[PDB]
């Protein structure tokens, strides 16, 4: 769960 | 012909109101008063004169009128106010047709005309009038019973208890509507086909309270059917609530089933008498009705000897077991 | 009357829906079906109602019934000039079963004070409603389903007139949240080779004092590749195919947000075929699959009567 | 007196109700108080339109005086328009900035009269020195867009701004860089966060409003479960007051992988595209009640808890 | 271990219990508070549970009655109940398991079929009752109904046993 | 009245  | 004078026009139309018969309503007098409505507008002496013309002959007027609450004229007992204004005030300028249902005022008007009675505009007015309840007792027509099935099944479904937002005032009107049903089923001596269809869908959905006495009298006037059809729809869902609720419910089941044993045995006592049609012997039909009611009493007798073990010999249940075997 | 008795015992028992259903066929528009009439029926907002079957309805007494309806709805506005006029238009060729009665159209078209603007549209129909046809007589005309377009105050003053003439009663229609999942699975069972919309779902949380809505969008090419991995027996849509399709959509939501949407309540399904709502609001956006949705609405409209 | 700017004067009388009509005209402070008690406020509303248009004629109002009334009407009514946020960046080699209000009002006026020939610029200074800017967009010919204005909120020292959504999207790079030059910055970044409450969007960003502190017969067997599902919500959310956000669009391009199914999307390499929107008011204290309800897991996901922290609601999620 | 049996230890002296199994915590609490209003001659000890299997507790008494409060507006109450009746014994199903389907009064917003919980009760031999616990007048009829099941399952009456309760609560359709 | 308690616990046992 990373936000780009 | 005194309506050509405009100053006498409320004074003429009150004399036209009190002197009108069926033959006095004429279609050219419809035509002139619609022309006076178009010229000088809405006046209360002209609208009240056309209100009597719709009260006498509605077919001659193509212009519909409102039905609002108006006094229409001088009325409401003001004869002393008329005499005080009489000094100086407003003095300076074989028939094969049908009979209408609204002309039945009392009991002997239906006794003279029963062979010509028309159909109303709704089936909700059958429960309102007791004179229309005499018409259901002697007419065995098919579409007059199917349209009464199509109305009252929609009445019990939309306006029930658990489909609402828990209003106590609408539940009082639902209690007052069920008092009309239990007097109509007893006056007819057969239950309605809407009412046993509602209890097929409400006995899984009922818990044991919330107008218990109007629901246990609704099961009391159900007509006779086979024993194998009643027991998955009624007697399984009755016995889930019979052994588990209070003893005032346990006494009210056996008061309902002793009235169910009244109206089922009342129909079977005279079904032998009114049938000379079948040339076959009726001992298979009475023998098929023998095991339908002997398994009825042995089921409630199985309900009686099991609920005695639940409360462990109370006499208050034991008075109403022996009242069931009085029947 | 004896077939009226046998239709009660299916409703009195708990079973009323078959677990294995048929995929709906491609309804081709015939030459008897009017192309210029069915374009007016599309892209409209509709409110559903169920109705008991009518009495003394004839196909040649519509000229008298048009003059009685135009004399009454002007008078109901006067109790509370109007250049309005109703049109009783009959449609042909919509039926698939020959024992169904003829459907028709009720409009209110305003006159030309300078085609008029249509203010209200009523539509009586019976599409594949064969289970209620043998429970009525031959004098009765069986049109259970009703669709309305317009204000609710105009619906009640014309719905007063059907109570006092045809001896009937209108009831509000409601579709359960269990039955939205079957018609969402029927809309993902369709065949398409053209321009499509997005599959839209919406759930509501019941365990709140306020409202809580979740908008949820599925691409339909992604929905078709999700469907055929679940759908393994062709020709039939089973009980276990729909309940495993809803479970893998819930498990796709579960690994991201840790919120169980199976406790919630599905209220709006909007796909490329049509859009649905639980209180009777529908928006049909397709003409090839028109009568397949409308036979499913008459499949529910007989069940609220019986 | 022009008719088209006098139509906007009688429009804003029609757009205010009569209970707060005395609140706007006392803060407008252009008419004297003897004429406010002369006009009867208890009469018909169309007479209030007729009586106030004689007061605007004899006092000779202008296009800046009628746009001064539009700021006070949108200050007490902040609910009708949304507010997007702009993020300005401080350049390298800078330690302190030189700001002046007389240097701000002329540099923002000359940057809009040069680009377009019909731009209406009106200013109003409020409490704790916040400038409130109306821009009416005219293109090349007409008197500008009076019915659809555009508002810029700027607090005179912050690099953060609250700009409303205009219906002309082609002037939105022109409005952003014009605030960048006049406030001595070198980079404008449109940050993706929007709501309908301006008082809640200044609470979630500036973070000065969020924290204000200085029988044995009904016994549960779930001792390990009952205070476990609420201890995560007290160490993250708590019973403290929170700002209001009602919208969050979640663009998912994620895949499907689970240990329960072994034949459902086991050969798919293509991404499952999705978009998930939330449409419910007060969402930050609406999601905290699902965890004692038992319909959500006590390890709550960090995407729903980083919303006052990471300072946006538009998220893009990648998962295998 | 993590198994459940209705007969391992002693009940006590005039003391019974009930295991309220459900997903809603505010709906089953009002059912637990309404059973203490109707007085009786036995000490009531209401246990609240989330989902089976339970954690291994050693201060638990003998269990007389396990009710499964499912919701008709929720599939999460049904899927936890399907995992709940896997870890049970067959001696629970001799008249000691009752079902409660809440949400039966609202037939417009329902989220599972009525035939599904009948088919769940037909293959598992359990009685099925319908009630709506949102009404306080309907809940006191329900809280009366949980006591008189618990008088049978604890053995407080002579002659009626726990498998006598299973024979009275049978459900079968008509063979004609 | 303890004899009803003895008879009720005897029937329960």
């Amino acid at each position: 769960f990373i936000i780009d | 012909a005194s309506l050509q004078d405009d100053a006498l026009c409320p004074y003429v139309c009150h004399l036209l109101y009190l002197l009108t018969k069926k033959e006095n309503v004429k279609p050219f007098r419809v035509r002139k008063l619609l022309d006076l409505q178009a010229k000088m507008g809405m006046q209360p002496h002209l609208q009240a004169l056309l209100s009597l013309y719709k009260f006498f002959a509605p077919a001659l007027i193509s212009v519909s009128l409102p039905v609002r609450k108006k006094i229409y004229f001088k009325n409401s007992e003001n004869l002393w106010k008329t005499a005080l204004l009489a000094v100086k005030q407003r003095n300076r300028g074989n028939r094969s047709g049908s009979f209408p249902l609204e002309q039945l005022q009392s009991f002997p008007q239906l006794l003279q005309n029963i062979h010509c009675l028309e159909l109303p505009s709704q089936m909700g007015s059958v429960l309102n009038n007791s004179l229309l309840l005499h018409y259901i007792n002697c007419v065995r027509d098919e579409p007059v019973l199917l349209r009464f099935y199509y109305w009252l099944s929609q009445t019990l479904q939309e306006e029930c208890i658990w489909y609402k937002v828990n209003n106590y005032e609408h539940g009082k009107e639902f209690t007052n509507f069920l008092d009309t049903i239990i007097r109509a089923e007893c006056f007819l001596q057969e239950g309605f086909y809407s009412c046993e269809a509602f209890l097929y869908k409400s006995l899984p959905l009922w818990d044991g309270l919330c107008c218990r006495s109007q629901f246990l009298q609704l099961v009391s006037w159900i007509p006779f059917s086979s024993f194998s059809e009643v027991k998955p729809l009624l007697f399984d869902h009755l016995a889930q609530l019979f052994f588990t609720s209070t003893i005032y419910f346990k006494c009210s089941v056996l008061q309902s089933l002793k009235e169910l044993l009244q109206n089922w045995l009342l129909w079977l006592s005279m079904d032998i008498h009114m049938k000379p049609v079948t040339n076959s012997p009726l001992e298979t039909t009475l023998g098929g009705s023998m095991n339908s009611v002997s398994k009825l009493i042995h089921y409630v007798g199985w309900l009686s000897t099991t609920a005695m073990r639940l409360e462990s010999n109370n006499t208050f249940l034991l008075h109403f077991i022996l009242d069931f075997y009085e029947k | 009357l004896q077939k009226r008795l046998e239709s009660v015992r299916k409703q009195s028992s708990f079973i009323l829906t078959p677990p294995r259903r048929k995929i709906p066929q491609c309804s081709q528009l015939q030459e008897d079906v009017d192309p210029q009439k069915v374009a007016f029926l599309l892209h409209k907002q509709w409110t559903l109602y169920s109705l008991t079957p009518l009495y003394k309805f004839s196909y040649s007494n519509l000229k008298e019934y048009s003059r009685l309806l135009n004399a009454f709805i002007v008078a109901e506005k006067q109790k509370g000039d109007f250049n309005i006029k109703v049109i009783f238009s009959t449609l042909l060729g919509m039926k698939g079963t020959q024992r169904d009665p003829e459907a028709f159209l009720v409009q209110i078209v305003s006159k030309s004070q300078l085609e008029g603007k249509v203010l209200w549209t009523g539509w009586f129909c019976c599409v594949f409603g064969d289970s209620l046809l043998e429970t009525v007589s031959e004098d009765f005309t069986c049109l259970p389903l009703f669709l309305a377009n317009g204000a609710e105050s105009n619906t009640a003053i014309i719905g007063t007139w059907f109570q006092k003439t045809f001896d009937c009663y209108f009831s509000p229609l409601a579709i359960n949240a269990f039955n939205l999942s079957w018609m969402a699975a029927m809309w993902t069972a369709c065949k398409m080779d053209h321009y499509v919309a997005t599959t839209e779902f919406l759930w509501s949380v019941p365990c709140s004092p306020q409202s809580l809505d979740i908008s949820f969008a599925i691409h339909p090419e992604d929905a078709k590749a999700l469907w055929d991995s679940v759908h393994k027996t062709p020709g039939e849509v089973t009980q276990e195919e729909v309940d495993l399709f809803m479970d893998c959509l819930y498990s796709h939501f579960h690994r991201h947000f840790k919120i169980h949407l199976s406790a919630t309540r599905l209220v709006r399904v909007s796909t490329s075929v049509a859009s649905a709502h639980t209180d009777g609001k529908i928006k049909i956006l397709c003409h090839k699959y028109l009568i397949g949705v409308l036979a499913y609405l008459t499949e529910l409209a007989i069940f609220q009567i019986e | 007196m022009d008719e088209t700017v006098a139509e906007f004067i009688k429009r804003t009388i029609l757009k205010i109700p009569m209970n707060e009509l005395t609140t706007i005209l006392k803060a407008w402070d252009f008419l004297s108080e003897n004429q406010l008690q002369t006009v009867n406020f208890r009469q018909r509303k169309e007479s209030v339109v007729q009586h106030l248009i004689h007061l605007c004629e004899e006092k000779r109002a202008s296009i800046s005086d009628a746009a001064l009334l539009d700021i006070i009407y949108m200050q007490f009514h902040q609910h009708q328009k949304v507010w997007e946020v702009f993020q300005m960046s401080k350049g390298p080699g800078e330690d302190v900035d030189l700001f002046d209000m007389k240097q701000f009002k002329n540099s923002f006026k000359k940057i809009l009269q040069r680009a377009l020939k019909n731009v209406t610029v009106s200013f109003r200074e409020t409490e704790e020195n916040a400038v409130w800017i109306r821009i009416a967009w005219g293109t090349q010919y007409t008197k500008p867009n009076q019915y659809k204005p555009t508002y810029v909120v700027y607090y005179s020292q912050t690099p953060y701004a609250f700009t409303s959504s205009s219906m002309l999207r082609r002037n939105t790079p022109l409005l952003g860089q014009a605030l960048t030059i006049a406030s001595k910055h070198h980079q404008i970044v449109k940050m993706d966060l929007r709501s309908r409450y301006l008082d809640s969007l200044k609470a979630i960003v500036f973070k000065q409003y969020n924290q204000t502190f200085e029988d044995s017969r009904i016994i549960h067997e779930n001792i390990v479960e009952k205070e476990r599902v609420q201890r995560i919500t007290q160490e993250t959310f708590g019973d403290y007051p929170q700002p209001q956000l009602e919208f969050a669009q979640y663009k998912l391009e994620t895949k499907f992988k689970s240990g329960l199914n072994g034949s459902i999307l086991a050969e798919r390499e293509e991404p499952l595209r999705c978009l998930i929107k939330f449409s419910s008011p007060h969402l930050l204290e609406a999601l905290k009640s699902l965890a004692p309800a038992g319909i959500a897991d006590a390890p709550l996901s960090p995407l729903l808890t980083c919303i006052p922290n990471k300072r946006m609601n538009y998220f893009k999620i990648r998962d295998k | 271990m993590s198994v459940l049996r209705p007969l391992d230890k002693l009940p006590g002296l005039n003391t019974a219990t009930i295991l309220l199994v459900g997903t809603e915590d505010a709906l089953l609490q009002q059912l637990a508070d309404s059973m203490l209003k109707e007085d009786c001659a036995s000490e009531l000890k209401v246990h609240l549970a989330k989902s089976l299997p339970l954690p291994s507790s050693v201060n638990r008494p003998r269990i007389d009655l396990i009710v499964f409060v499912v919701n008709l507006h929720s599939k999460y109450s049904l899927q936890n109940t399907e995992e709940s009746l896997r870890h049970v014994d067959a001696s629970f199903f001799l008249g000691k398991v009752c079902f409660l389907a809440t949400g039966a009064g609202r037939e417009s917003h329902c989220s599972i079929h009525r035939h599904t919980v009948v088919k769940l009760a037909h293959t598992y031999q359990s009685p099925l009752l319908y009630c709506d616990l949102e009404v306080e007048g309907f809940r006191a009829t329900m809280a009366q109904r949980l006591v008189r099941v618990l008088q049978i399952c604890a053995g407080h009456v002579p002659g009626v046993s726990a498998l006598n309760l299973l024979s009275l609560l049978r459900s079968s359709e008509g063979p004609s | 009245d303890r004899m009803t308690l003895l008879l009720r616990l005897r029937a329960q046992t």
